[PDB]
This record gives C-alpha cells, sequence and structure tokens, in this order.
C-alpha cells in the first residue's frame, strides 16, 4: 500500500515448530 | 453534534493524523517544530518563522529543531499547542476542530499531569466537541483484528509491553522503560563521534536517524560480532561525503537488549516482555506467550524479532509455544485501531463530551480512560 | 565451649547484629550488597567492588545495589553469605565465628530449603559451634516482658500474625502476606511515576525508601480523602531538587489494607490480625484482642494504629475491648528480645550443636526449632 | 627495560615535556610547525627549512605557521611527527627514543583512528618500549591529590567536563564541546577587522593570541557592559604600532559561553559543566557540585571563575555548596599529574608493551586506555 516506510520479506511473524 | 471524528496518534518521533474509517493514515509527518537559526537579509523569504510537516523536512539546514515531546511527556507546551494547530490547519487537514470528535493517544503509566493539560489543550485553546484518550496496545489489536495479545511496541519515546487477554488489559502487569528510538539514535551519533564523523546540530541530527532507518542490523549473538572483525559498509549524506559506519551499526541497537551500554540500567525490551507475561496470573502465561505482537518503527531493525525470540528461548519455560506477530503495517498499528475504535458505535459512549468536562474537569477524564 | 553469644536479626531491609545481654543493637545496617556501575580509571579508588553496610549507605551513587532477600526467603545465597562475613568482620564486630554461638531469625513458613541451607552456611563455611533458628512474634513478646498475645509485625519483606497464650505458639492459626514495607516503597515509586518524577535506576530506589519514611501518613477515611483535592506537600531529594509528591503519600501505604491496589489479592494486615484471633480457640479469642502486639517498620506509618483500631472494630464483635500496644524501639524489638533469649540459661538446651549437626543433618534442626 | 620514562603533554596550542618525578615541566613549547615564506638568497642563513619551538617563536614574521591539531584531532600526521622528534632530539630533550616509557596525553570522545596512528608513529617510526595514553581529567586529579570532583578543562582545542567520584570515571556523563581558545582567538580576529586593525597572515594570527591572553575580561553581566560605551583602551603590537582594541576585548572570549555567536548551537563551558553532573547519579551530584577543578588556558580569562559561578547558581538546584576549586599552575596541571602517575609503581602494569602491540595490535591499545 501507500506511504514512505515498509519491511518487504519480513513475514507476519516468527513461530517455535509444534510438537506433539 | 456526531460528525466523522478525527484520529490524532501521538508520538515523540512521528504523528499520525487523519479521519475514522480509513485503511492508513494521510497525513504521516514527523512530531517537531522548527525556527530558523539564520538572519533573513534578502526579502521574498519562507515565511511564518515556525516551521512544522514537509516544509521543515525539506528545510532542515535552517531551522534549529526541538522535540516537544520526549519519551511520550510533553516538555514544551506550546510546541505542542502550534503543532496540533498545523494538523487542523489548511496546510494538512483542511477541516475546523468544532466539526469533529478527536482520538487523542498517549503512552501507559504517564503524568497525569500531561493528561489533564493535554485534555485543556483541546476542550479550551481548541474547541473540541469529544475527546477520547486511548493505550497503544489496545489499539495495536485492534488493528490485527484479536483480542489476546502482548504488544511489545517500540516508538521514539518509550518502549513497553501491555498484555491483553480477551479484552482484559491487566494495569499492574505493565513494564515501562525510557529507551527506545531516540536514545538508540542518540547513542549511534555517539559512536560515530568515536568512529570519526561528528554531528552536533539539530538539523544534523536527522542525518543520524536516517543512517539508523537504512544501515543498521541485530546481530543473533553479539560476542561473536564482537570477535571478528567487521566489513565497514559506506553511506552517502545529502552533502555527497561518504561515511564509513563499521561496527557502529549493529552495536547501536544494542541499547534496546542491553540497556546498560547507555549507562542507565533497566530492563531491557526481551526483559519486559518476559516481565510482563510473568507479572500476569498463571494460567493466561501461555496464552501470552502465543499471542505477542509487534509494533512501532524501532521494531523494524534487521533480525529484531530473531533475536527477540532468541531471548524468549533462553529466559521463558522450556517446551513452550513461542509466536512473535508482527503485522505488514507496524508503523500505523496504533492509527489503523484507533480509525476502527472512532468508527464503532460503542466509541459515543466511552469519548468525554465538552459539557462533561465542563461540570466534572479533570476527574471525569481519569475515570473514563480507566 | 560456651562464650558470650551473637544475636543475628535477619530481614529483608535492614539486619541488626550484636552480642547477647545489650541493651541495643549496636550493629545495623541495611541488608544490601552494592556493587560500582562505573568503571574506575584512577588508582587510589574504593577497593574490594563489593560494598555492604554504612559504605553502602555513603557511596550510593556509584553501586547498583541489589537485595538478596526477598519475603524472607533469600534467592542469591553468595550475597548473604557476603553480609554474613561483613558482620563477622573487623569493620563491625571485630570477632570470629568459631568463638561465639549463633541465635538466627527467620520468618514463620518460609522454604524448609532455605532454613537447611542457612543451617549449612553457619556450620560449614563458618565453623559455629552451635546454632538456633528462632521465630520473630516470640522475641517480640520477650523483649515487652510479656507472655500473652497476638503479635502483627511488618517488616520490609513479610507481614504475618502469631497468636500465643502464656507460652503457647499456634501453628494452625498462624497467617502471613507478602505485602510489606518492600511492596510499598515500590508502589509508591510507581505512584511518583504518574504524579511525574521516575526514579527508575536501583541506588535512586533508596530516594522512594526515604521518601515513604519520612512522608507518608495514613488516613483514617480512604473514601473522604479520595473526595478531598490534597495540598501537595514538598520534599527535598539529596541532590536538592524540590519534588511536589502529591496524593501519592496516603495512597501509596494504604497497599498494606488493600493489596488489591498492586494486583495481588490477598487479605491485608487488618484482616490477618483478625483471622489469626479468629482461626485460633474459642476462649483465647477475647484475650488475643486485648494483648496485640505491634513491630517491624511499617507500624511506623502515621496513624497507622489508629486505622488498625478501626478496622479491629469494623470487623471484630461488637462490645470487645480492643488494645493495640505498641513499644517504643519497635524495629529493634525482635533484637531485643534475642538478646533476652540468649542471655536466659534455657537457651544452652534449644540450640543446635555442631556435633549434633554432623551426625543428624537437617532433621535435628527442623526437630529442635518446633 | 624499565628507564626514567618520558612525559608528553599534547596539545593544539601548546605541547609540554619532560621526565617522570619532576616539579614543573621544563620544555615547554608551541604545537606548530613554521616554514620559511620567503626566498633565502644570501648563505649563512638559518637552516632545515623546518622550525620547532623557540626558534619558530623568535623568527614568526619568516614562518608560515600552521597547527598540525585543530580540537586535539591531528590532521597532518606529518608535522606531528616532527614535533615528537624534535621533542625527542638534542634540541629539548636529548635522549633516544628506544630507552623511555612514554606517557602520551588525549582529549576524550576523539577519533579512534588517530589513536591508533599515534600508537603506529611511537611504536614503528620511534621504536618505543612501552607507551600508554591518559586522559586530562584523570591527570588533573593526580597532580592536585584528590579522587573526587569534575575537572572542566579549556585550552586551545577542546573543552570537556568529566565528572569522576572517588576513583569512578563516568564515560557516558562526560560532555565535550569543540569551542576553546583557538576558537576565540580565531572570534576576537574578526572582531579586530570590524573595529578596523585587522590581520591575515599566520604570523600575523600569534599577535591575536597576545591580544587574547593580555587585553581580555569577562564580564559577569553582559547585557549591561552592551548598553555601556567602553573606555577603549590601548594596546602596543610587537611592530610599534598602537592599537585602540574597543569592545573586542570582553565581547571575544564570550564566545565560551555563547556558541552561537561563532556560528555553531552547542553547550557552552558552563552548560557543560553543569549538563557532567546532571548525567551522573542523583547521589553524587552534591559531591560533583563542591569539588569543581579548573584547568588549561582558557579559564585564565579576567572574571572567568565568578561568571561560571553565577552561572551555576542560575541553572543548578538552589540551596547547594559550589566550589570552583583550580590549581597555582593552571597550564602545568596534566603534566604534574602524568609525571606523578609515571612515578607510580603500577604505570608498569597499566601501559602498552611494545611486544603486545606486535602480537595483538590496535586492540591492546584499546583494552588499555580505555
Amino acid at each position: 500500500m501507500a506511504d514512505p516506510k515498509y519491511a518487504d520479506l519480513p513475514g507476519i511473524a516468527r513461530n517455535e515448530p509444534d510438537v506433539y | 453534534i456526531a460528525n466523522q471524528p478525527v484520529v490524532i496518534d501521538n508520538g515523540s518521533g512521528v504523528i499520525k493524523a487523519g479521519f475514522a474509517g480509513d485503511q492508513i493514515p494521510k497525513y504521516c509527518f514527523p512530531n517537531y517544530v522548527g525556527r530558523p537559526k539564520h538572519v533573513r537579509v534578502m526579502a521574498g523569504a519562507l515565511e511564518g518563522d515556525i516551521f512544522i510537516g514537509p516544509k521543515a523536512e525539506e528545510h532542515r539546514g535552517l531551522l534549529s529543531i526541538r522535540y516537544p515531546m520526549e519519551h511520550g511527556i510533553v516538555k514544551d507546551w506550546n510546541d505542542m499547542e502550534r503543532i496540533w494547530q498545523y494538523v487542523y490547519s489548511k496546510e494538512q487537514l483542511q477541516t475546523f476542530s468544532e466539526e469533529h470528535p478527536v482520538l487523542l493517544t498517549e503512552a501507559p503509566l504517564n503524568p497525569r499531569k500531561n493528561r489533564e493539560r493535554a485534555a485543556e489543550v483541546f476542550f479550551e485553546t481548541f474547541n473540541v466537541p469529544a475527546l477520547f484518550i486511548s493505550m497503544q496496545a489496545v489499539l495495536s489489536l485492534y488493528a490485527t483484528g484479536r483480542t489476546t495479545g502482548v504488544v511489545l511496541d517500540s516508538g521514539d519515546g518509550v518502549t513497553h509491553a501491555v498484555p491483553i487477554y480477551e479484552g482484559f488489559a491487566m494495569p499492574h502487569s505493565i513494564m515501562r522503560i525510557d529507551i527506545a528510538g531516540r536514545d538508540v539514535s542518540r547513542f549511534l551519533r555517539l559512536y560515530l563521534r568515536k568512529e570519526g564523523y561528528d554531528f552536533h546540530s539539530s538539523s544534523e541530527f536527522e542525518i543520524v536517524k536516517a543512517i539508523k532507518e537504512r544501515a543498521c542490523y541485530l546481530s543473533i549473538n553479539p560476542q561473536k560480532d564482537e570477535t571478528l572483525e567487521t566489513e565497514k559498509a559506506q553511506y552517502y549524506l545529502p552533502d555527497g561525503s561518504t561515511i564509513e559506519i563499521g561496527p557502529s551499526r549493529f552495536r547501536a541497537p544494542e541499547l534496546l537488549f542491553r540497556p546498560d551500554l547507555i549507562g542507565e540500567e533497566s530492563e531491557g525490551i526481551h526483559e519486559v516482555l518476559v516481565f510482563a507475561i510473568q507479572k500476569s496470573d498463571m494460567d493466561l502465561r501461555r496464552t501470552l506467550f502465543s499471542n505477542i505482537v509487534l509494533s512501532g518503527g524501532s521494531t523494524l531493525f534487521k533480525g529484531f524479532g530473531d533475536r527477540l525470540l532468541s531471548e524468549v528461548k533462553k529466559l521463558a519455560p522450556k517446551d513452550v509455544k513461542i509466536r512473535i506477530s508482527a503485522p505488514q503495517e507496524r508503523l500505523y498499528s496504533t492509527w489503523i485501531g484507533g480509525s476502527i475504535l472512532a468508527s464503532l458505535d460503542t466509541f459515543k459512549k466511552m469519548w468525554v463530551s465538552k459539557k462533561e468536562y465542563e461540570e466534572d474537569g479533570a476527574r471525569s477524564i481519569h475515570r473514563k480512560t480507566f
């Protein structure tokens, strides 16, 4: 979208893997 | 009188403005008043003698800049009145203060005197029909669409972490520091002088912010980066003179994690996030760990969220699912939630009207916010 | 080897020390281990790098103060070992640990692991011939000269009520909260940030304790003080800067009676005192109401006993004579009783000898205390 | 190899040298390299064509003077190498560089590249066995005999206030400004052109320094002196022609307190002294105000110490004991402390040896200075 500052390819979140 | 209300997202670094029910703020400009250093001999000069917004960004070199807000606490009240007047004026909004209700923002655990004097400005000097003051964390969660969430924010003035769970903000679990983007930029400036390149003026200070925004990253292991020798990357000024930054680019944002570098023992960003989850009740901790939301400008460093994960893995209990979420629109997250909050029909009940302010005073404003 | 035994009244805030059969503890100093915040460049600086006692009180600004003991539960054992080593050293007592038997104090209902590790320190690291751990409430009654009475005390860590009747301590009628002087000082600090004046640093925390000690008073009716507007009395810091404290000075010590303000649903001092009298047997309640002994540091607030009476009048059965006794030397009441208990000829039978500890271990210490 | 070590007090205006354990530096000469403007036709002339020390002071008019060091930062490294070689040569010291260890001095918060290049010169061009770089503030306190106190200094290069409490220099409270004696002398010259008596040549520049040293004074109230009309007192030049100085004498050293006159928004001496004290922790501030040490040549203006106190009374908190102490030999303060520091037995542990430099490099020098 429009406006000066964005970050491209950080991702929405960083998550640990879910174990059983 | 229920017109389309205005959303003034305050902050020491940047001030966002616009109307309710919009996707993104149309009016974003940095929060400072610029006044000229030099004498105007020649006629046909830049009139007014007070510069706010894009004029001040364009003509930095002339203007002795000074920030009215430090750590979400307005020091110079005359300067903020001029900025809020500039926001309302024809150069930005093109509307009167009398028509629209106002949505103001503040950091949590601020001085109550500043909140009272803020209300005084909007009700007396400007003639506002209704004012409402809100938190950053509650607005960030409105923008995402969640209810559960720990909001680790990092603006220019303040860093804090309010743990909300299913629409229940816990006021005593709030952890706050006065270490943030401005102090990192001030710490980078001090390093650049130790490297060689000196900057001292207030117009010259914003170059250091631009270097900090562009060329800075957080090392995953700082001891490993210390032992190794850096590459020394370059940067071009508006002048054109090249600057070898060196190790100061990675050591600058370490102020956020190690606040002992500036010489002021605080918790740190990662410790504030853990302490906020720990101060809350036992059964709420695992849900608060799963919903960690990021916001503000000082979360935009390269490898910030990766390091913030690793610090939580070090501190928090083992075998727990950590999820540090962070939307695409982190800078305008607080404004978007305010625009969403303003558009809802419940907004009419929450605000403080002018009639209610004239009758009661400051006590009614303190009651309605909490 | 029956030398003059040493009484060490432990506590989170302050640590009193001295010999048995004395009128007042000669050696009182605050229980914390300060270590320097800055880098010593020049030679002839303060040597050692670990500061306990009056040197720490003199050079607060240099040292990052941290307490080893919270709520009568030692967290950092290495710091408490250094404090006890400082007590015995030539700067204070001028004696060896090998000569004198030790009288130790601990809060009731503490972790047994801490009591075992306390004994390990005194028997093995120091080479004490005989140790004896005792309760604070029993010693306070020894100092007054009574046998009967409930003992409400309020140190820096713990607030507890022990109902005792003619030398019969009732362990099941004991009440306890982890809400005391330190939490009141922490709650005052948070309130001063809401006023305006922040004291984030660890050395700067000691200024908040000094404000709490001097400029605080407990109002009788809290709702009446909330409706009325305060005068905002002044206070001078160690630097010289003036501070209007405002309504925080009276609302801060209210934590003791209302622990829902900090966000920790507990009983409160006045409820604990009534609960301890109620949980005891029916025939003892009226004698326990008449004999109520105050002790510790957080009983020294202005209008504390007046409010405590009013709260007992509210809760207790009607037409019952209440009497909240308060000695002159309330802070040293726990030590004075220890010095009295140490001076008695029965003391030789109560203690745990070194030979007895080497044979049995922790089980003998658990048996002899109760 | 532990010979009687050499002290080289480095400075932009003046450079002072000698040996350890001496009362006063025997070898004080100005830090510049004069080179002849005119052509040498006749034989039996001044040989060498590179003049340093008393020959350069004697023959000013011949030589195009240029200072290698500006603001404690050498620009022309070849000239400083020639000055250091002249110090060691038979014209001044009469010693070899290989025998004695070196005590060099530098201002705080300088470029680290200059510090490495300084070390390279002493270790490789000269063959020094051991080198040590130190701060001017720490040495001034060694000279006086104290450990506590702020060291305000003002030479020809830099003005900086370093707060040190009981041998603990606080690196994050070190204030610095590039507004010292050279900028005052440059500002005096510009004023004398406004008066009428212009100066342009480099040999002719040192006459302005002589005018600055002799006929100048700092008034208490600058607005009162501005309203009043000056007497226009005289001064005779080295030629013989008289100069009526006028208001240029008193307004010239005002630059140190008002840096807006030259056109550079900085703190000023009086603000730097207060800011350095304010940046430190609360408990150390009152002791830092009681111990203020002056140093350098630009503290020798008439009514400077009286103006400093008036400015401290204005800025600092009320009812605080201010005391601006100073040595008798304010110019030789930093050297005497270095000579004291050099003669101590600990000095062997502090320095960077030649073997240690050859192994590690610049990192070992950055590990030993700070």
